[PDB]
């Protein structure tokens, strides 16, 4: 299947937990997770991991 | 060279020549952690069953040879403490208890010493001894080392033995003062470290009681009394003067019996005793005097302000007098090493008047 | 760092302006607290992680 | 031996 | 006393740099006298330039004596190693002792820093403890090296310029005085700021991120910027990752990457470099390739 | 009994492998304390029917029967200790089957030769007919080593066996049956092995497996050397040719390693026939490998070849073959042809290099190559014992000063070491026009070695060129860089004056270096302080009294006096060597 | 308390018609001065004397009843040490996600070690701050609303004696001091039973674990009586607010006061006559 | 690299 990450990229996700990490790192890691699950996932070969920011286009 | 416990269950000989080594390997302590610890390997049924160990021919012999060798380090206390574990000695002492042919399940304080065989008899007093010493040990405070990463097995064999010790210290405690009670009865080199034994339960005790107290100050003052007449000749007993001595300055504290110059006639513990009784002008001297030669400790001085001015919120104008003489003896203190000058000195310091400069 | 420790076995719901959307095209929009759960929610998405068709269902 | 980095 | 312990250390020193391994009472009177010299010393063990610093070693001997060769004779040039010198080498043993005795031997002419690799179950599962049983039989030796690295320090400061550690930057931490505060007599845990010093790497990319080595974080440019400005420091250099040239500038020249370990598990073919820090703190790499055999 | 046997039993089944090895080394103790008949009664079939999971274990009871052997009682009784020795070498690791054979080898040692005979031959023939291909290499090994004490009808019968196990189909038995065999002919006869063993060598020769061909040329090079020449030129000879020009270059390669066995065994009468052509084909061979083992082996071959014919095959055969290696761009043959031909330079002598090897020596030195730069510049030193000081200068000078000054420290050390040659025989004047520069870059260069060597290199040339030239030309540059900041060539300085102290009498010492190296007693550094101090050390019995007593002594007891522990211990230990108190 | 002419002149590395040394710089390099302030701590006492002087007249209600004869001080004013005490948090941390007044557990402290280094540091930094805090013992409660300063220099103090190697505890002079000071102004702040007051007295004697299980016993017993502004007692007769001891339930240290006298027994070789101050509360 | 080394 076609799996998209609409990630945002606001000044939001430069706040910090109680980790000591921003909110885009630990969005970051979490699709990191993620994908290391889907490739646990036989399944990875038919998977497609396309990434879309809150930017302008054409970026 | 490594000789161990199969070579020793199969001949005894060798570990004679063991113990008559100058360098034994290994130490005398680890071989009997080696025999209890095989001793107290459980018993795998063909079910996968956990049971005790049975006592087989091979675990008393076992037993036999861990006796043996504690007999030949002649039963020291403070070496089976510092070098071996409580369960271990728990177990150890059960064994030398059934090797003395006390009945199992008879209480100790049923059994008249003197009846008792003589080897019993100490057997039975250092069983006591051990537990009540144990006692006090568990009342230490033991700082605990580093832990690092978890390490599952080796912390449950920690968790199931700490347990096991937290089972044997709540029973010692429970049989605590029977013990007391025994020992009381052998009192009437080793009755030196009976009653300082009884002294140190007393004073651990006696921590709510100042009964106890004195009974701990009866029990210190014969143990020194019994330093005295052993002299240097003590082959066994093995008691810090330095402690003992703190004991009965603590005691003496608690319980006066005059004569002060035989006493003490220090500066704090006059300090101690004029708080207790209400001589605020002898404080007061004693503050001056102090002021003089430097020997009270600041900390020491500062606390009793504070006490005192406690005193004052809780009432006494007299002692709100007293309160400024001695701020004003800690203040001149404080200036002649060269520190600061206290908030409270200067709170009192607002309205002065002729007598107060 | 939360002082209460977690003893909730699901994913609340979040309150959002995306939750309408998110279920109007049939989604569970889920709002994460500590990394557990968080998890948690990662394992749910890879359980979700599948292909059919999202009808209307109507009496 | 597989791996020069221990990924570990 | 001092001098004819003094002496056979020289002795010791000679018969190590002889390629022969000592005695098991030797290593334990060795162990317990940089315990007593170990103790001492801060988690920011203050290093005055000039110096001459290095990289991972990974008890390869024969390059760590060609390393000694470019650099010079320990009681002449002062030395800094940055960890990661017990594991999968031949001569590993002899290499860690002779570390040791060049410490207590010139307890400021040199000074060594902890890797990841110098802990009890990295240790185990690496071979160190593999080869001290073959060696000495017993693991008394084994036990001995690993209680000195639960007391070896953690990170050097060169002249309040120059931050020296093993793995990196971490979330957890922000300033040199929680590097103090913190306390390093305990073997590493698999998650904390101890963790994650001798477990960080570098990258190009900003934030945080989960290192693929399983333990710590990986910290960016803008990261390594602003822990830089947050404590005055100028550059940070760092020895963990495996280079061919034998460094490499990160974050527009502010993490150096430092690898002085050549030719890595003797199949990589890698150069190894070392840098010098002469007194007006005027900075040299020196280069090398392994010693023929 | 029982009891030992059950602690034992509870010992060996734990979590760990320490207790277990603990049990090996305590089972001798075990034992001796048992006694003889009570461990051969129950404890050696305990140990034969128990079945071990832990290799380690297992090779350590392996080797722990091995010594184990004298307490069950020596050859009485080696009998009865052998079927725990064959049950354990039916097993599946290599390791500890090798640790096994070589139990079994300390066993056919000791062992008395008719029960030997009587008890070990059925056992040995009972592992060559187990189904197993490692018990097949075990009785190969056992083949080789139970030949002497049977009688010649047992001899028979393992010779034919072990025919039969080198006729079996699987290759790996056939790799140990070649490497048996190359064992097994030295205790072999003459006409046992021309009947017999070298029909089935040309079988294995014969064979398709490059392995077995490998160690079969391995028994042939022993065999070689076993028999005299007469026979081998007339069976092995095409034998070894055939294997020479095998397609596998896997075999050409072994073979022109061990070629010089092979040829010390056949004579140089042989090599003067067909040796040498063979030579020059696996030397010509396209392959890398073939290449650098025969361009390692021509030196040894050379001078394991006769005086008689020796600089004719050179000059007609060998030297365009060895220029045409050299034009081959290879670059490990390229270094180990550079390493080999001035090793057999000397062999040529001093004309034949002059005429032919000296612009070859100068193009592999004028090769972009830092092996081969390496090599021919660490062992120039044979081609400097046999060809003239002059005349190597001469041909040399042209690239010397390329190579003083270029990537290798190593290059760069061999330089330093050989120059000071050159010097006295270029004499003052050359070396004063151009070399001095050199020799100080050299001083100030990059590298610790390249310092110290440079600095036993200015003790030759002072040596060399006399006190009062060093102090005219040498002397007011080590003062002159005595003084800029960097602390590394202010440790140069100071190993050049512990030098130039010694070398140079005691009036420039005292008069030029002294008042230097105690006004740099003086710096901030404690490095440079403390080697001052050792500097001191190492000068102070050059001087007089009146000197030391004078100005030594103030700075002493000041690096005594001094904060520093480094500087003042040294200070206290140079004091004390001195003795100024 | 707190070119290019002299490079061209010696420049070029002594070789001239090669390249120079080193490869470069890292940055200005040898930070110059490394300076000492050391003027004096003399007078500097009689600074901080009347700058406390004019603090006590400023807080002193006038009030112009004369209590006692002529010993009775005047009793400060608690708003004005109540405002003395926030603007001093403010001037140290401006951080108060723990100045919930419960406080929190020292597993929270290790989550939030970093504000009591920082705090820990500025105290080291500016020893002024313990005398302010000494006129926040004076004030009733301002130890409440200072409460966040002293759980940040506890945890600092509590981290610093874990990692103490150190068989005495006088080899880290400036710590024992503070951690003696801090004691006795929580005991003078009237939060503590006076034997925990006498806790900063055997401080000087005793080994650094034994300081450290006992100031986490010291955490435990105020976690249980987290100090509020409640329960201070107000009284007709003096103005002194009063917290009654023995009427919280809790009462004395109980289990802590327990395990005191279990450290002073075990460490009865130098601590008899302290033991002869604590005998039983 | 060229050694086989087979
Ligand atoms: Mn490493
Ligand atoms: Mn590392």
């Amino acid at each position: 299947p076609i799996l998209l990450f609409l990630i945002d990229t606001s000044a939001s996700m430069n706040q910090r937990s109680h980790l000591g990490t921003t909110y885009l790192d630990t969005a970051k890691g979490a699709v990191e997770t993620f994908m290391k699950l889907r490739a646990r996932d036989p399944a990875s070969r038919g998977d497609r991991y396309m990434l879309v920011t809150f930017e302008e286009p054409p970026y | 060279p490594q000789t161990c416990w199969f070579e020793f269950l199969l001949e005894e000989s060798l570990l004679e020549k063991h113990l008559r080594k100058p360098c034994p390997d290994p130490a005398p302590v680890q071989l009997i952690v080696q025999f209890l610890e095989q001793a107290s390997k459980p018993s795998v049924n063909e079910q996968n069953q956990v049971q005790p160990p049975p006592d087989n021919k091979r675990n008393r012999i076992l037993k036999l040879l861990a006796l043996k060798v504690a007999a030949h380090l002649k039963w020291d206390l403070d070496i089976l403490e510092k070098s071996l574990s409580v369960p271990v000695l728990n177990m150890l002492l059960n064994e030398l208890l059934c090797i003395s042919k006390v009945p199992p399940g008879t209480k100790h304080v049923d059994m008249d010493l003197a009846t008792l065989p003589p080897t019993t008899a100490m057997a039975v007093l250092l069983y006591n001894r051990w537990a009540i010493r144990t006692i006090v040990q568990s009342s230490f405070p033991v700082k605990q080392a580093k832990p690092g990463p978890p390490q599952l097995s080796v912390m449950n064999q920690m968790q199931q033995e700490k347990e096991l010790t937290e089972n044997i210290l709540k029973v010692l405690k429970e049989q605590a003062a029977d013990s007391i009670l025994v020992l009381e009865a052998a009192l009437k080199e080793m009755q030196c470290q009976v009653c300082y034994d009884l002294g140190a339960a007393y004073f651990q005790q006696g921590s709510t009681n100042s009964a106890v107290y004195e009974n701990a100050r009866e029990k210190f003052f014969r143990t020194k009394e019994l330093i005295a007449e052993i002299g240097s000749l003590s082959l066994h007993c093995t008691i810090d003067e330095k402690r003992l001595a703190g004991y009965c300055q603590a005691c003496d504290v608690l319980v006066p019996s005059s004569d002060s110059t035989s006493q003490q006639l220090t500066p704090y513990s006059q300090v101690h005793i004029c708080l207790r009784s209400g001589n605020y002008q002898e404080v007061i001297q004693i503050f001056i005097e102090d002021n003089l030669t430097l020997s009270l400790p600041v900390q020491f001085r500062q606390s009793v302000l504070r006490e005192l001015f406690k005193k004052a919120q809780q009432g006494n104008e007299a002692l709100d007098e007293i309160c400024f003489k001695v701020c004003a003896c800690n203040t001149v203190r404080d200036i002649l090493e060269g520190r600061t000058i206290s908030v409270q000195f200067n709170q009192l310091f607002l309205r002065p008047n002729k007598e107060k400069i | 760092m939360s002082v209460e420790s977690e003893q909730l076995t699901g994913v609340p719901l979040d309150d959002s302006a995306i939750t309408p959307m998110c279920e109007v095209t049939g989604g569970r929009s889920y709002s994460v607290c500590s990394p557990r759960m968080l998890n948690q929610c990662l394992e749910s998405l890879v359980q979700k992680v599948q292909s059919g068709v999202v009808i209307n269902f109507e009496k | 031996s597989p791996k020069y980095s221990p990924t570990s | 006393d001092e001098k004819v312990f003094t002496k056979e250390l020289d002795q010791w020193i000679e018969q190590l740099n002889e390629c022969k391994q000592l005695s098991e009472s030797q290593v334990k009177s060795l162990c317990e006298k940089a315990k007593e010299i170990l103790t001492k010393e801060s988690n920011v063990q203050e290093v005055r330039c000039p110096v001459t610093v290095c990289g991972d070693v990974h008890g390869q001997f024969h390059d760590l004596m060609e390393l000694f060769r470019i650099g010079g004779k320990s009681p002449d040039t002062n030395y800094l190693f940055m960890g990661d010198y017990v594991d999968r080498g031949y001569y590993s043993v002899e290499t860690v002792t002779l570390l040791v005795a060049l410490k207590v031997r010139y307890r400021e002419r040199i000074t060594i820093l902890r890797g990841n690799h110098e802990s009890r179950q990295i240790t185990q599962v690496y071979g160190f403890y593999d080869e001290c049983l073959r060696k000495y039989g017993n693991a008394n030796v084994w036990k001995y090296f690993t209680d000195l690295f639960d007391y070896l320090p953690l990170t050097a400061l060169v002249d309040g310029q120059i931050f020296c550690l093993h793995g990196g930057l971490s979330p957890s931490i922000d300033t040199l005085d929680h590097i103090r505060a913190l306390d390093r007599l305990q073997e590493v845990p698999h998650e904390g700021p101890m963790c994650d010093l001798l477990w960080s790497d570098p990258d190009d990319r900003g934030g945080w991120g989960i290192s693929p080595r399983g333990a710590g974080y990986t910290f960016g440019q803008d990261i390594s910027e602003t822990f830089n400005h947050a404590n005055g420091l100028t550059l940070v250099s760092r020895a963990h990752q495996l280079v061919m040239e034998g460094y490499n500038w990160c974050h527009d020249r502010n993490v150096v990457t430092i690898f002085s370990a050549p030719n890595y598990c003797y199949r990589c073919g890698n150069q190894a470099a070392i840098m010098e820090l002469d007194d007006t703190l005027k900075y040299s790499f020196l280069q090398f390739d392994p010693a023929p055999r | 009994s029982l009891y030992p046997i059950a602690v034992l039993i509870d010992e060996l089944r734990n979590e760990d492998v320490q207790l277990r090895l603990n049990s090996i080394k305590k089972l001798s103790t075990i034992a001796l304390a048992l006694g003889v008949e009570r461990t051969r009664s129950e404890l050696l079939p305990f140990l034969t029917d128990t079945i071990y999971d832990e290799d380690e274990v297992l090779l350590a009871l392996a080797e722990q029967l091995g010594t184990f052997t004298t307490l069950v009682g020596g050859p009485e009784y080696v009998h009865c200790l052998l079927p725990p020795l064959e049950s354990l070498a039916t097993v599946e690791e290599t390791v500890v089957r090798d640790k096994a054979v070589e139990s079994l080898r300390a066993i056919s040692h000791e062992h008395s030769p008719s029960d030997l005979e009587a008890h070990f031959v059925p056992l040995v023939k009972r592992l060559a007919g187990g189904d197993w291909f490692t018990s097949r290499t075990s009785a190969c090994g056992l083949f080789s080593v139970c030949y002497p004490r049977v009688s010649s009808a047992v001899k028979a019968e393992l010779r034919q066996y072990f025919r039969n196990l080198c006729s079996d189909d699987t290759p790996m038995v056939r790799r140990a049956a070649a490497s048996k065999l190359g064992e097994f002919a030295k205790v072999l006869e003459l006409d046992n092995v021309k009947s017999e063993i070298i029909p089935m060598f040309s079988n294995l020769a014969s064979d398709e497996q490059d392995s077995v061909r490998l160690l079969a040329v391995e028994a042939c090079v022993n065999i070689a050397q076993l028999l005299p020449q007469e026979d081998l030129e007339a069976l092995v000879m095409p034998t070894l040719r055939q294997a020479a020009e095998d397609k596998s270059w896997r075999v050409r390669y072994m073979v022109a390693d061990k070629f010089t066995e092979l040829q010390k065994a056949v004579g140089p009468e042989i090599t003067k026939t067909d040796l040498v052509p063979a030579f020059q084909n696996l030397m010509k061979d396209c392959e890398a490998e073939v290449r650098a083992a025969a361009s390692h082996k021509v030196k040894e071959f050379c001078e394991n070849l006769s005086a008689d014919c020796r600089e004719n095959v050179i000059m007609s055969q060998i030297l365009p073959c060895i220029k045409e290696l050299v034009s081959d761009a290879n670059q490990h043959v390229k270094s180990a042809l550079a390493s080999v031909i001035m090793g057999l330079s000397p062999i040529l002598g001093k004309d034949n290099t002059i005429e032919h090897l000296l612009p070859l020596f100068l193009a592999q030195l004028k090769d972009e190559c830092p092996e081969v730069r390496l090599n021919i510049i660490s062992n120039l030193d044979c081609v400097n014992e046999v060809i003239g000081i002059r005349q190597l200068s001469q041909s040399l000078l042209p690239a010397i000063v390329e190579l003083a000054e270029d990537a290798k420290w190593r290059v760069r050390l061999a330089i330093i070491e050989y120059m000071p040659l050159l010097a006295g025989q270029l004499g003052v004047e050359f070396f004063d026009e151009k070399l001095n520069s050199l020799c100080m870059a050299w001083l100030v260069d990059h590298v610790y070695a390249i310092r110290e060597a440079a600095t036993s290199n200015l003790k030759k040339l002072v040596e060399k060129f006399g006190k009062e030239w060093a102090h005219a030309t040498i002397i007011p540059k080590v003062l002159a860089m005595s003084g800029d900041p960097n602390y590394l060539h202010r440790m140069t300085t100071l190993f050049c004056i512990n030098v130039l102290s010694e070398v140079c009498g005691q009036d420039i010492t005292t008069k030029h270096m002294l008042p230097t190296v105690l006004r740099m007693a003086g710096d901030p550094v404690a490095n440079v302080r403390f080697n001052v101090a050792k500097s001191l050390q190492k000068i102070g019995p050059i001087l007089d009294n009146s000197t030391l007593q004078s100005e030594v002594k103030p700075i002493l007891e000041k690096l005594t006096q001094d904060q520093d522990v480094d500087v003042k211990y040294f200070a206290q230990e140079a004091l004390t060597v001195l003795s100024l108190a | 308390g707190q070119t290019n002419r002299r490079h061209t002149a010696a420049v070029p590395g002594p070789g001239g018609i090669w390249s120079v040394f080193h490869a470069g710089v890292i940055g200005r390099g040898l930070k110059p001065p490394k300076f000492v302030q050391s003027r004096n701590q003399q007078e500097v006492i009689y600074n901080t004397q009347s700058l406390l002087s004019l603090l006590v007249h400023c807080c002193s209600a006038p009030g112009g009843t004369e209590c006692g004869e002529c010993w009775g001080a005047p009793i400060l004013s608690p708003e004005a040490a109540k405002a003395v005490a926030v603007t001093l948090v403010e001037s140290v941390c401006p951080d108060a996600a723990g100045a919930e007044l419960a406080w929190p557990p020292e597993e929270h402290a290790r989550a939030t070690v970093e504000r009591d280094l920082r705090i820990g540091r500025r105290f080291r930094e500016q020893p002024l701050l313990f005398e302010l805090l000494k006129l926040v013992a004076a004030a009733p409660p301002a130890l409440c609303y200072c409460s966040v300063l002293l759980r940040g220099l506890l945890a600092a103090l509590l981290g610093h004696w874990e990692a103490s190697r150190h068989p005495d505890t006088t080899h880290s002079p400036w710590h024992l001091e503070a951690s003696c000071t801090l004691v006795a102004v929580m005991a003078e702040g009237s939060l503590l039973p006076p034997a925990l007051g006498n806790m900063h007295e055997v401080f000087s004697q005793l080994a650094p674990f034994e300081v450290r299980l006992l100031l986490l016993s010291v955490w435990g017993f105020l976690r249980e009586h987290g100090p509020l502004p409640q329960k201070f007692i107000f009284q007709s007769e003096r103005g002194r607010f009063i917290r009654d001891f023995s009427r919280e339930g809790g009462g004395e240290g109980g289990p802590h006061l327990a395990v005191l006298h279990s450290v002073l027994h075990r460490n009865i070789d130098r601590l008899g006559l302290f033991s002869g101050r604590f005998q039983a509360p | 690299y060229l050694k086989q080394v087979p």
